[PDB]
């Protein structure tokens, strides 16, 4: 998938005949209760992170951009990605680095008084040519160089984000209601309550810690040796479904106790009716789009595909292992060239731009993985699951009577089992965890048979620095530069590191599939 | 659209064909240089 | 140890020949912190119950017997038989057949119009005359015909009685203080709150789920391959300590929020000056006692005298099984003689008489075993722990300002590790488990191997019948034939299930030592 | 003990003791008669 061939869209044509073929195969695997289970966990956690981007990115951009375009977006994108790319699995979405960017640019176009939303169509314009030119070149086979090491860094620190956001929500969240010795009990609800109030926190954390407990309790119990084989792995599949139904219906069964919940908008119409419509004129809405900024906007045009680049192949490579039994190929230029398209053209609509994000993706596809008798057996892979995720995206705003009995802490639980789950695969945690056992309990495997044990945990806490650097980069300002940090551990990997390991060393530690040299 | 908006020579589709007529036309531009590189 | 001599005294001699000699090492073997963090355990989980029961006994009792007389009884008892008794191990301390005979009998006294603490100290001059002659004439010997089928039965529903309690309680404290919309933030507190409060309710049942996470959790990892093996053991042996400090701490930093703490007496005094003093006159303290009780007293002697032999006799078994690796020897014999003498005597001074509980004897038993290379290897069978025990439960009273910090929710956690850690040895609830699985996933053991899988069904669901008619009689006025009801399970170990088992089917199915026949 | 008790002719001491004694004595009986038996 990563060979280039020196045909001007190669790389696009050999991912359509390595995908497609097994177009017939991507429908009827997916006929099973276990696609199902993955669709109702992956339609949840792709609303909620999609919801809270979209106030904050009204919040943050005068409601120019809100919570209504990134769910048409996102359903939209989802659904032409299913329907046609060549890793399903991916998940479509916005991310943490597209808000700060949106940030940025924001606040770019106060300062110089430009128009956001025109500036966004000509960035998006810009990201079609990129994308074209780096598909015919045959662009995308430059993540071959993308070790494990890369990865596997990248991995593991988005999950610790994605645990650490978690938490501080539920933190933000005592904060909004401290406990305290008295309560005014007159306190304003609409839209949302403005005073602390009695048993807010202390609830949410109960619904949070219940949720993960039921989750990881029945993810053990579809291991477990009781009840029989083919009920126990049905109910084990519906494991998230069944602990956040089991949660929404406890805090159902108290009505008194008030508890944030899930917030869609009213209909599909704009944030903000006043500042744009569903099209946006690439010559300005109230003020002449001046012409050199239709030249300026390749440089964060260029900006938003390396962060879309690094994100969506980097997990695109996760999710591909052949340690995880994907037996039916990826596409490394096809998915590159829809995730970016569908950006450029949502851009002209004023939708935000998405990117096959890490976790979701791995959730997804952890979601289908079929365990055999700690071995992995096979991978549900087909195309119904993300398209129906997608569909029941954009059908989020007809069904608010549904979503609005669902507490944020059930989610904040099921986030926090997604954050445990995500770090699985990851040889990185792995070593991690041998830095606090004796050398005599490391299990037998190639980096630690053939690697002396100092030598492993220094290789290890090599890569522990660089999280700290990447972790140090996103509290700054110029958190945008992290793809750029993250990319500079290649060099770590081909320079820096065979000075100091040998050959056989590296060999083991950063193997493509885990093998003894 | 939406409110009072400025009135331009083209439309919204007209400027949208516009823009990626000339996209097109760098596009392939870039892709006959390239071809009539690596072969003298 | 339970073999009939046919001379007088005989089986008090040999209980005294058999283990005295051990009682060098009896004190050396308790230097170990493994000793001092059953020793911290054990104190409150037996603190704890004797708080509750005073309690209870004081509001049932005009303050006849309460808190301060059970503490001192607590810890005279406890001394005298850590100092002199034949299995140290055991914990001996006021229970529920006890509290439920102390309201029965007060009933009575009340409607004869007798006084109730002359009644207990005629019992206790008939309970002494009693335990004389069957310690003398070896009655016993009688327990040998107990086999696993009673004790694991008793076991079980004691366990299951305790976690209802455990259970119970905060169910109780969730309805004092239920989630409401509204308090009233000026509610009096001294000597209890007398209306509902906020955040009390969740934030006990959050600590009651902390400590036992965390308790839990330190035990995993005291089996766990984490950490150098001498500093893993350490930790996991404090890990009830150290979730204890944990919640307490959590719990000592939130300050707004009210939780119930532990109370004790302000001095060494009785409950009721106004009653009673520290002697009890036998003829009677305000009116003369009447000379038909005196002999009337014999048969709550009797009563008493069944529920102290059964129970200590029954724990007396669990705890010095020989799967237990209990290489020391325990006599039957001593044991009985001291707890009921020591009652007898206890009763003189308007003191409540003990009897070796079941749970804590076990968690004693369990925090003293030492897991070698998954198999029990060895048990730190000493006299230390339980005299510190009793002299910290003695000691009680003077550490208010430490115990006054302490939530009750906490003990509501570390109750709950105790009943869910006091079911691993019984086979009974392993056959409740197998119920629920697969015969294939059925383990390597004689009852499985030998006997027919809905044989073996049959036999464990014959045994929850005599569960669940105990649990019955235990929820009705009449709960004091408990006792005889346990009893007759024998006849039916040893008479009803040759008729529908074979020979071989009961010695796997009941097996004293787990053997293969 | 406590508050105004009713007056008796022997004191705790000398009533624990005089009961002490009798189910001493009885208990010798007993075990003498118990002796008795299992010989003739
Ligand atoms: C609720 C279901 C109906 C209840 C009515 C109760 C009546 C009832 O349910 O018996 C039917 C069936 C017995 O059939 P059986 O024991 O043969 O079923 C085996 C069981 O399913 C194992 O899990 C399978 O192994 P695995 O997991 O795939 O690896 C094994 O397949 P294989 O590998 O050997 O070829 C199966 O053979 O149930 C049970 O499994 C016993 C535990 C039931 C637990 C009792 C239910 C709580
Ligand atoms: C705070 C701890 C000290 C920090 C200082 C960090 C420095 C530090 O702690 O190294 C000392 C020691 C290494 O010495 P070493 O590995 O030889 O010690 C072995 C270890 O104690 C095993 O647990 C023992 O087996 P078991 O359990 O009885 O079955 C084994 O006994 P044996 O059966 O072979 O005869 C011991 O030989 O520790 C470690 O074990 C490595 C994991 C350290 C992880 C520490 C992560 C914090
Ligand atoms: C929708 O957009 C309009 C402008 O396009 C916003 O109106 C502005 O609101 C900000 C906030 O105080 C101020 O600058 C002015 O009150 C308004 N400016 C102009 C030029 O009218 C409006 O607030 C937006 N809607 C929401 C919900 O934020
Ligand atoms: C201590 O004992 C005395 C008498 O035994 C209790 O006084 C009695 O209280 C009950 C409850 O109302 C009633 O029978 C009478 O008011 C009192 N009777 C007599 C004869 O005094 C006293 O309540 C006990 N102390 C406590 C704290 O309960
Ligand atoms: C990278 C993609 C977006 C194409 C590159 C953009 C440049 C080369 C081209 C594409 C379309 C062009 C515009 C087409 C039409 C007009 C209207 C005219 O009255 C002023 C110039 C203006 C506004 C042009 C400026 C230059 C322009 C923006
Ligand atoms: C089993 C133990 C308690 C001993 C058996 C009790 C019987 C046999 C004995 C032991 C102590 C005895 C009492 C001791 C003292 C007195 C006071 C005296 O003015 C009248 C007789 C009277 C009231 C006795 C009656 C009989 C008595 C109650």
């Amino acid at each position: 998938p990563l060979q280039q061939t020196g045909q001007l869209f190669g790389g696009l044509v050999r991912d359509i005949r390595r995908r497609y073929p097994y177009y017939l195969s991507d429908i009827t695997d997916a006929f099973s209760p276990q696609v199902l289970a993955a669709v109702i966990f992956i339609y949840f956690a792709a609303l909620s992170p999609a919801i809270t981007f979209g106030g904050l990115l009204g919040e943050k951009t005068r409601n120019q951009m809100g919570v209504s375009e990134l769910l048409i977006s996102t359903a939209v994108q989802g659904i032409l990605f299913a329907l046609l790319g060549a890793q399903p699995l991916l998940v479509v979405g916005f991310s943490g680095p597209l808000l700060v960017f949106e940030e940025a640019f924001f606040s770019f176009c106060e300062t110089n008084g430009l128009e956001y939303i025109v500036g966004r169509v000509w960035i998006g314009f810009w990201l079609i040519l990129l994308v074209v030119l780096v598909v015919a070149f045959e662009g995308s086979f430059l993540v071959r160089f993308i070790s494990r090491y890369t990865q596997e860094i990248f991995s593991f620190l988005i999950s610790l984000i994605f645990i650490y956001e978690t938490f501080s929500k539920l933190i933000k969240i005592f904060q909004d209601h401290p406990l305290q010795k008295t309560y005014n009990y007159n306190v304003l609800m609409v839209p949302k309550p403005q005073g602390p109030l009695p048993n807010t926190a202390l609830l949410s954390l109960v619904l949070m810690a219940g949720t993960f407990f039921f989750a990881m309790m029945l993810r053990k119990f579809k291991n477990s040796s009781y009840f029989p084989g083919k009920l126990r792995r049905v109910i084990g599949d519906f494991g998230v479904p069944i602990s956040i139904l089991i949660m929404v219906l406890v805090d159902f069964f108290i009505q008194d106790t008030y508890t944030q919940k899930l917030s869609v908008p009213d209909g599909f119409k704009v944030s903000n009716s006043s500042a744009r419509g569903w099209v946006i004129h690439p010559l300005g809405l109230r003020s002449e789009f001046p012409i050199w900024m239709m030249f300026a906007s390749a440089l964060p045009a260029l900006l938003v595909f390396i962060l879309i680049f690094l994100e969506s192949q980097i997990t695109t490579l996760i999710v591909s292992k052949p340690e995880r039994k994907m037996v039916k190929g990826s596409g490394f230029h096809l998915d590159l060239l829809l995730v970016v398209g569908m950006g450029g053209v949502a851009a002209l609509f004023g939708m935000p731009w998405l990117s096959a994000t890490t976790v979701r993706s791995v959730t997804h596809a952890n979601a289908l993985t079929v365990m055999g008798k700690a071995q992995i057996q096979e991978v549900k892979e087909q195309r119904i699951s993300g398209l129906l995720v997608a569909v029941l995206v954009g059908l989020s705003i007809l069904m608010e009577p549904i979503l609005s009995r669902i507490p944020l802490a059930v989610l904040f639980g099921i986030f926090l089992y997604m954050g445990v789950t995500s770090l699985s695969g990851i040889q990185l945690f792995d070593r991690i965890l041998l830095l606090f056992k004796p050398p005599k309990y490391h299990p037998d495997v190639p980096y630690v048979k053939r690697v002396k044990t100092w030598r492993m945990h220094l290789f290890t806490g090599i890569q522990i620095i660089c999280l700290a650097v990447l972790w140090v980069v996103k509290s700054t300002p110029a958190s945008l530069a992290l793809p750029f940090v993250l990319i500079l551990t290649v060099p770590l990997r081909r320079v820096l590191l065979p000075l100091i390991f040998r050959n056989v060393e590296l060999q083991c530690l950063d193997a493509d599939d885990a093998k003894a040299t | 659209g939406e409110r009072v908006q400025l009135a331009h020579h083209f439309s919204e589709p007209e400027i949208t064909l516009i823009i990626f007529g000339v996209m097109a036309g760098v596009i392939g531009t870039i892709l006959l240089i390239s071809y009539g590189i690596r072969r003298l």
